[PDB]
């Protein structure tokens, strides 16, 4: 539905906060800002050598966070590309992501160890609680506002701190119907409202209200907003997203390179984007004020516009015939 | 399957089926965007579905505002007046060998004059029908039918 | 749009002029029992079937209404025009004049002719209202007025706010899916406020409309002298056709006439009482041509043509006449119609009396 030459081994994007600018990360280790009104490449930044793998844009848009697979992580102005800062850590990082509403504070979550939060104005760390102490792959993600943070381990448990105490606000444990845990794949939020959603590896998304669970308490069950899956072809999920509203939700079947729209409340299938059955989805991503997706598969990106029934339906036109209502003066003088 | 069912199947791809674009025969025309089998629904010609005997006064009315009459005869008694307020059927230039047809259907007790395609039509093709205009005294045709009447009428 | 040759449709083909005198070859002579039409002169039951009544008002299924200039009406085998005697000596005195068919209506008394309404026009027999759904329509009765001053009444049942009946006489030529007065060969009445309706002009010179009003309508026309100083001759066409199940006779009707001049019938006027209270003169000036009643339906009219017999405030005049009176008089003039029209075409020579009458 419309891709890009001029950027190659597209691996993960982002939107800026108003959806103008996309930064994608290449193999090479490089920053290419493209932009969507002039559809051109804005910036290039030469972040790593290793390719990009985590890339977050700050609330001003002038600070990107990025990634590398050397777990190097580094801060870049995006009107200089300079690495404003750059760190080391063990057990490679999984994602970065600034806090949405103090972008000095930014967390990560690595390979093996547990997620940490770290500041940019001075080099300090807080390591967040892991329940289990054995779960070796944690997930973690601020809220919409950046108040608490919800971590998802491996083991299907669900801790939700607060993001300056790190102190344990709400728990549960996600079940795969009978009595198991599933490996918490992602976890995931809505910029608007307080709706947020996880992949797990049941392939079975769930869509939940944060209140719930902040009211749901320490060990609790909390039941899902809504439940999704792909019945028909029970496949994987390599990445989701919301709509910029929040009441779209897009799954990626890397297993077809398809992608899968659903609604929030109703929660029935949108509709089905069919990719290159020979590309291998990799990132997924959603306009934040537009419906537009941003999708990249075997280096790739493509864009999936929607448009409305105008650009050439605008006589006054009508989809159905349409009686006319004669009048008692109709053939009156 | 029935008119009704195949009715609300033609309102429901009516919109992503055909488009309209510059005509070679003349201006703009409107086009198949994804290949129709024969006899199937291509598309209504929606509109206002008025009574015969209010057919001149409108036209009258038209003829002083300078506005294009846009009318097909239902039947006898009805008239489906799209000059005003219609759909993109407004579009469909005519041939002297046509791969669509025009036909009235009955659903629910109301009449709707439907193309539908005289034969397997392919995308990109441009759509047209007999418009069976009577003989008058003369409009030059360029549809390029090699049996062209030269003549609409 | 092929030659001077067969008619337009297969079912039926009447005797072109080169086949002249050709006889509807519709059914063959070889009938069945049947049993239900084999009625005899002992028995005493009504052939014309009237169809079922229904509360709800209804649309007759198979009935091709007017159209073209072509009025359509019903049909009766009628195998001889009855003139059976004794074996006469001479077997060259009489002529048994076979005209094989007439005008029978079907209708006990005289209604509003169902040969003569739009396919949008709805009637309940259950008091003969008439009822539309779509913008205005117009039904007739089954009598027509030659001659003479007569008079009759609608009553309205329903007249709500969207809901304006229209009511008065119309001439041939009338579409009867106009609202009654659109052409000039029609005059009504707009059941909203009292409002004189022609050429589809509206005029105040008129009293006040109400929604349950029993509105009595007089009329005088001059004898047809006045009207034709002429030979009002009536030289009738007939053709039968056999419709899709029944049998139906088809009559030339007249063409739109292109009358720009005024001549007024002598002393010609129309009168309208709400009640038998006098409304007043609605239309001194009425052109020639045969009138008949009619009523124009709006958007759910309910309204109802009635006779004399049965009236409420009825005049005492005893010169006019009431519906059913001139229709009898018009159905028995049609019969004889027939009648001289098989004399004509089956015995040579023609006469009638001083004139006058
Ligand atoms: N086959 C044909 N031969 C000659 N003229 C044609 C034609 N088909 C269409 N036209 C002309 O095109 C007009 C279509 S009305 C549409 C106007 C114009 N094409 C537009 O798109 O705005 C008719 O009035 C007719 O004059
Ligand atoms: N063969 C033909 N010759 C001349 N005009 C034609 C034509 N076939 C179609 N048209 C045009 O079609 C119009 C009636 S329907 C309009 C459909 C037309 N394709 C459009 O784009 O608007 C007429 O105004 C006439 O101009
Ligand atoms: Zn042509
Ligand atoms: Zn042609």
């Amino acid at each position: 539905d419309g891709t890009l030459d001029c950027i190659s081994m597209a691996l993960t994007c982002t939107f800026n906060r108003w959806g103008t600018l996309l930064a994608v990360g290449c193999n090479d280790g490089r920053i290419v800002i493209w932009d969507f009104l002039t559809r051109g490449i804005a910036k290039i930044i030469s972040a790593h050598i290793h390719p990009v793998c985590s890339l977050c844009w700050s609330r001003d848009g002038h600070k990107l966070v990025s990634a590398s697979t050397d777990n190097i992580v580094s801060q870049w102005d995006v009107l200089s590309g300079d690495c404003d800062q750059r760190f080391r850590f063990p057990s490679p990082i999984l994602k970065v992501q600034y806090h949405p509403r103090d972008q000095n504070k930014v967390l990560v979550c690595p390979m093996k160890s547990a997620p940490v939060m770290l500041t940019l104005s001075d080099s300090k760390h807080v390591v967040l609680p892991v329940d289990d102490d054995s779960d070796l792959n944690v997930v973690a993600s601020f809220d919409r506002r950046g108040e608490y943070i919800y971590t998802g381990n491996a083991k299907g448990k669900i801790l939700v701190l607060k993001t300056d105490s790190q102190d344990l606000v709400a728990s549960f444990r996600v079940t795969t119907g009978t009595s198991n845990t599933t490996a918490i794949k992602s976890i995931e939020f809505a910029r608007k409202g307080s709706c947020f959603l996880i992949n797990t590896a049941d392939r079975i998304i769930r869509v939940y209200d944060g209140r719930e669970i902040l009211t749901c308490g320490r060990d609790g069950e909390p039941e899902p907003m809504q439940k999704l899956q792909d019945l028909v072809n029970r496949t994987p999920w390599k990445k989701c997203c919301f709509s910029g509203d929040g009441e779209y939700i897009v799954a990626g079947s890397a297993r077809q390179h398809a992608l899968y729209i659903w609604e929030k409340s109703i929660g029935n299938l949108v509709k089905i984007l069919h990719g290159t059955r020979g590309e291998l989805l990799l990132d997924v991503a959603w306009h934040p004020v537009r419906p537009i997706i941003a999708s990249i598969s075997s280096g790739v990106v493509s864009i999936w516009a929607q448009n409305q029934v105008e650009n050439w339906s605008a006589f006054k036109e009508l989809d159905e015939n349409v009686e006319y209502e004669e009048r008692e003066s109709e053939f009156d003088i | 399957l029935p008119m009704p069912m195949r009715f609300r199947h033609l309102k429901k791809t009516s919109k992503e089926a055909v488009g309209v674009y510059r005509s070679p025969i003349h201006g703009r025309g409107l086009f198949c965007k994804r290949n129709i089998d024969a006899g199937e629904m291509v598309i209504e010609y929606a509109g206002i579905v008025i009574r015969s005997i209010l057919t001149d006064k409108r036209e009258k009315y038209y003829d002083s505002k300078g506005i294009g009459c846009y009318m097909f005869r239902i039947d006898d008694s009805e008239v489906v007046d799209a000059t005003m307020h219609g759909n993109a059927a407004r579009f469909i230039n005519h041939s002297c060998e046509p791969n669509c047809y025009s036909r009235v259907i009955n659903i629910d007790g109301q009449k709707h004059i439907v193309i539908f395609a005289m034969r397997k039509i392919y995308r990109g093709e441009e759509l047209t029908y007999d418009y069976k205009f009577p003989i008058e005294d003369k409009l030059p045709c360029n549809c390029g039918a090699k049996k062209c009447r030269k003549f609409l009428n | 749009k092929q030659s001077s040759a067969v008619s337009t449709s297969g079912n039926l083909n009447g005797g072109i002029a080169a086949g002249s005198s050709g006889k509807g070859r519709g059914a063959k002579r070889k009938q069945q029992d049947g049993g239900t039409t084999g009625t005899t002169k002992k028995a005493r039951s009504d052939p014309l079937f009237s169809a079922q009544r229904l509360p709800p008002h209804g649309y007759p299924l198979e009935h091709p209404f007017n159209k073209d200039g072509y009025r359509y009406i019903l049909a009766e085998p009628d195998p001889h025009a009855p003139d059976p005697e004794k074996l006469e000596l001479d077997c060259w005195a009489g002529k048994p004049i076979p005209g094989d068919l007439y005008r029978a209506c079907l209708y006990e008394r005289v209604l509003l002719a169902l040969h003569d309404r739009a396919p949008q026009l709805k009637i309940s027999d259950d008091r003969l209202t008439v009822v539309g759904e779509k913008g205005y329509s117009m039904v007739r009765a089954s009598h027509g007025v030659r001659k003479g001053a007569w008079y009759f009444e609608i009553t309205v049942d329903e007249m709500p706010p969207d809901t304006a009946a229209r009511l008065g006489w119309s001439q041939p030529l009338g579409n009867l899916q106009a609202p009654l007065g659109y052409d000039k060969f029609s005059y009504s009445w707009r059941s909203k406020k009292g409002t004189k309706f022609h050429q589809s002009i509206g005029k105040h010179y008129s009293s006040g409309y109400g929604q349950g009003d029993v509105l009595g309508f007089y009329i005088n026309l001059p004898e047809d002298t006045e009207t034709a100083k002429s030979l009002p001759d009536t030289y009738k066409d007939k053709a039968l056709i056999k419709f899709k199940s029944y049998l139906y006779f088809e009559e030339k009707d007249f063409v739109d006439k292109a009358e720009k001049s005024l001549k007024q019938t002598p002393h010609s006027e129309i009168i309208f009482y709400k009640n038998g209270v006098n409304q007043g003169v609605a239309y001194k000036d009425i052109f020639e041509g045969v009138y008949f009643p009619a009523i124009s339906l709006y958007k759910s009219c309910t309204v109802s043509i009635n006779f004399g017999p049965c009236f409420k405030y009825p005049p005492k005049d005893l010169t006019y006449r009431p519906m059913s009176d001139m229709g009898w008089g018009a159905v028995v003039e049609h019969t004889l119609a027939d009648v001289l029209y098989h004399v004509e075409t089956e015995v040579d020579g023609r006469r009638s009396p001083p004139w006058e009458p």
